[PDB]
């Protein structure tokens, strides 16, 4: 239903075929990929105004010359990583693909790094990447054996702290799904200060 | 919109946002859901919800009056609302509810550890302005 | 509703265009009558003077009253409808939308009035 | 005859407009983005409030 | 401004009067006049050119009358639109009301 | 210290109420009542200031302004408590007499202020003036009083006057003032702005070096002036009238 310029397309294709030695198909594929990238960027622009990630959570930069989109997330994250995503044309399949540029995602097993159908479920892909990054960080913390595992909740970390001389109680720390700062359930002023220090 | 921008900072105390039109507040015994919905038996707490809506509107009106007074007071002052200070909508209601809960809890604690142990204790309740 | 002065000003204007329509209609009848007067029946000759006189007097006083209306456009600057400042409504929208809300609370507060 | 018929038609619409409009709020003329003509508009928003 | 409208209505009225007198004289002496005296000035020298000038007069008076009346009506509406647009023009009870409301909510919460 | 960019004008009281309506239509804000009392002090002629470098003219003697706010309970007579305290009371302030007399002001005896003649040149569209300001908060001692303080510095009283008017706050920090001025002496009180109101529209700039801000301020002032065309003519006053040095005596009023 798009308002295609039918006559200009007619002359353009006729000129290409007259000058053709293939080229028309390549130009059509390039134009389709460029239009898909542009409408993906337009969807990002529409979502960013009122989306959950508006407050500096997601930044997207689009280059038409290279026809690639760079997405940076979690600007306030210094845990030896920087959340970066690259959307661009795949050389092998000539298709637009999304890659989560992260070494932690690189050596992670049973976890896809490249996704397709970005237009349909960009929000779902972003949520999956968010959850996977949070799970990777949580698994690293468990491997360091500083926080014990919470059986009831897989996204809640238990830290053992003595409230009194004899009491030895766990405190629940949770990960923000939007910006990724650790927070306590009922933090005391000292607890809030040290949560900010952790952040 | 004001409710969204205000509750975005109350995640640490058990307040969450479900979607672009729903916000959820949790309490050890209660749940509150505020929704923006399109049109497309009298319960016990219906009056409670109506009262909540009324005081939310009143607080928004108070915010507008504060803005207008600050604007009239001085020209130089840039009118940029601070989320930590100016926006006070859910804070008073949530504070009242949680203060009542803590008052009940401390009443129970005092009764168990003092009233049940030491007879004859006299308790007087007061409010200070 | 609009203050008193504007209502009679619009009534006078409406009278003005109705008078103009009457003038056009009377022009139609005088053009009609002149045709048969040229056909040479003299019975309707007396009516011709009356029609001409009424046409001219309708043309004159209408323009005269429209002269008074333009004088009143010039003369009523800041005048008759004197200024008032008792809260200005662009702000005072905050005040009626304070008052009515509390009224609703009163209706909510008293269960005997919710019927 | 044509002028009288048409003209009384626009007085009919004119009287409908005059007796259908109340006072209500702050009013001006604006140029429509699509049509480009002058139309009456009312400012109802709390921007000044 | 309003003085220009005054002047414009002035030529409007005088043009009505002049074209009225013109159409009156044209239709009254539409019956061509032949007078032997040199003083009279009425010439009908070409047969059908006379009817052409007659329909000339007809079309002129029609267009001018209709245009002048329509202009006057538009002027009146403009005057009215200018009339419409340009003319620039307890607490204690609340305390116990809110007290009862808050205590009722506290009891009901 | 500020660079004040100003434009001036005057109006007759007949249009006063219609002017106030129009301002309300533009700014969206109502008038707010205010008053003030200014005292002018000049260097003591008994002391010979040979330190004025006559061969170089490093500096010239100048006049100091001390201002204070006075409550309306001193300006309202026994006939006026019935009316509420708002802009309408100015309509009754047309007589040269006023409740505040010489004795009360003498009993009173703040903001200290010094200024300079506006910038020279004929390529200036608004009156640009430099102001140096400070504030006196309190005092103590055996002779704690404004008169004793200014005599300690080396200044003596010259005259005083009283301003009453209304204020309008518009966007971008623009302030518009409608004033009436009453000179006060033991001989009596005389209204210099007789049968009219003095209009002054001005903006303040904190740093004189910033020129983008100054250009913006001038743009706003000229836009405001071009908005009021046909109603009131706002003009740049005479550069030689706003000179307050002791050597030459004149007072824009």
């Amino acid at each position: 239903n798009l308002p295609l310029n039918k006559p200009r397309l007619e002359k353009l294709i006729n000129e290409i075929l007259l000058k053709s030695n293939l080229s028309l198909y390549n130009f059509l594929h390039k134009y389709v990929l460029t239009l898909q990238l542009y409408m993906v960027h337009r969807e990002f622009l529409k979502l960013a105004n009122g989306g959950k990630f508006s407050k500096s959570n997601l930044i997207h930069n689009y280059d038409s010359k290279k026809s690639t989109i760079t997405v940076r997330y979690w600007l306030n994250g210094k845990m030896d990583s920087k959340g970066k995503i690259t959307i661009g044309i795949q050389r092998t399949t000539e298709s637009l693909i999304l890659k989560w540029d992260n070494q932690s995602a690189s050596r992670a097993k049973n976890m896809p790094v490249i996704y397709n159908n970005i237009v349909s479920n960009i929000e779902g892909i972003l949520d999956e990447i968010m959850f996977n990054h949070a799970r990777i960080i949580r698994s690293e913390l468990l491997a360091r054996d500083i926080f014990q595992e919470d059986e009831e909740n897989s996204d809640v970390l238990l830290f053992q702290l003595p409230t009194t001389c004899v009491s030895m109680a766990p405190i629940q720390l949770k990960i923000d799904l939007l910006s990724g700062q650790f927070y306590f359930r009922n933090p005391t002023p000292l607890l809030s200060n040290y949560a900010s220090k952790i952040n | 919109y004001q409710i969204k921008k205000e509750c975005a900072l109350l995640i640490s105390y058990g307040v969450s946002i479900e979607n672009e039109n729903k916000v959820i507040i949790e309490l050890p015994n209660e749940k509150f859901e505020i929704e923006l919905l399109s049109l497309d038996l009298p319960k016990i707490n219906d009056k409670r919800a109506n009262l909540m809506l009324v005081m939310l509107r009143l607080l928004l009106v108070v915010i507008f009056k504060k803005t207008l007074r600050s604007r009239i007071s001085s020209p130089h002052g840039l009118i940029n609302l601070n989320v930590d200070d100016d926006i006070l909508i859910i804070r008073p209601i949530l504070g009242k509810v949680r203060f009542a809960n803590y008052k009940l809890l401390l009443k129970k604690i005092i009764k168990d550890y003092v009233l049940d142990i030491v007879p004859g204790s006299s308790i007087t309740e007061t409010e200070v302005e | 509703m609009q203050p008193p002065y504007i209502q009679e000003r619009l009534k006078s204007l409406n009278d003005i265009e109705t008078q103009l329509c009457s003038m056009l209609q009377e022009a139609s009848q005088v053009t009609f009558i002149f045709g048969e007067l040229k056909r040479g029946n003299e019975s309707v000759k007396p009516q011709f003077e009356n029609h001409v006189k009424q046409f001219y007097e309708r043309l004159d006083k209408s323009t005269t009253q429209l002269r008074k209306e333009i004088q009143l456009l010039d003369e009523n600057v800041g005048t008759r409808l004197l200024p008032i400042n008792v809260n200005k409504k662009a702000l005072g929208q905050d005040t009626e939308k304070m008052e009515e809300q509390l009224d609703l609370l009163s209706a909510i507060l008293d269960p005997s009035k919710s019927k | 005859n044509k002028l009288s018929s048409i003209l009384q038609n626009e007085h009919d619409y004119w009287n409908k407009i005059m007796q259908s409009i109340s006072n209500k709020d702050v009013i001006f003329k604006i140029r429509d983005r699509t049509s480009g003509q002058k139309l009456l508009a009312i400012k109802y928003g709390y921007e000044d409030s | 401004m309003s003085n220009q409208a005054l002047y414009e209505k002035l030529e409007q009225t005088r043009t009505i009067l002049s074209v009225k007198l013109a159409e009156l004289i044209n239709m009254t002496t539409i019956a061509d006049r032949n007078d032997d005296d040199e003083g009279s000035f009425a010439q009908e020298n070409s047969e059908l050119a006379v009817a052409t000038t007659s329909v000339m007069m007809v079309n002129n008076q029609t267009m001018q009358l209709i245009k002048n009346v329509q202009d006057l009506l538009i002027l009146t509406r403009s005057i009215k639109e200018k009339w419409l647009l340009n003319q620039i023009p307890d607490e204690k009870q609340i305390e116990e009301l809110l007290d009862n409301c808050i205590e009722t909510f506290v009891a009901e919460k | 210290m500020v660079q004040q960019l100003s434009l001036f004008g005057s109006i007759g009281d007949d249009g006063y109420d219609l002017l106030i309506s129009t301002l309300t239509t533009i700014s969206g804000n109502p008038p707010l009542l205010y008053n003030s009392l200014c005292t002018v002090w000049k260097p003591n002629p008994s002391y010979d200031v040979e330190n004025v470098n006559s061969r170089n003219q490093l500096v010239e003697p100048n006049r100091i302004k001390l201002s204070k706010e006075v409550p309306f309970s001193y300006l309202i007579d026994e006939t006026m408590m019935d009316k509420p305290l708002n802009f309408r009371i100015l309509k009754s302030f047309t007589n040269d007499k006023i409740p505040l007399n010489y004795a009360m002001t003498r009993n009173i005896l703040w903001s200290l202020q010094i200024s300079d003649i506006p910038a020279a040149g004929n390529n200036r569209s608004v009156s640009m003036q430099t102001i140096a300001e400070t504030i006196i908060l309190s005092s103590a001692g055996k002779n704690s009083s404004v008169s004793s303080l200014m005599n300690g510095l080396g200044y003596v009283f010259e005259f005083q006057y009283l301003t009453i008017g209304v204020k309008f706050f518009m966007k971008h920090g623009l302030i518009l003032e409608l004033q009436k001025i009453w000179q006060i002496e033991e001989a009596g009180n005389s209204q210099i702005t007789s049968g009219g109101f003095l209009l002054k529209a001005y903006i303040n700039v904190s740093r004189g070096t910033d020129i983008d801000r100054i250009n913006y301020t001038e743009t706003a002032l000229m836009n405001l002036k071009k908005e009021l065309q046909g109603y009131i003519e706002l003009s740049v006053p005479d550069r030689q009238s706003m000179d307050s040095r002791v050597a030459h005596g004149n007072i824009l009023i």
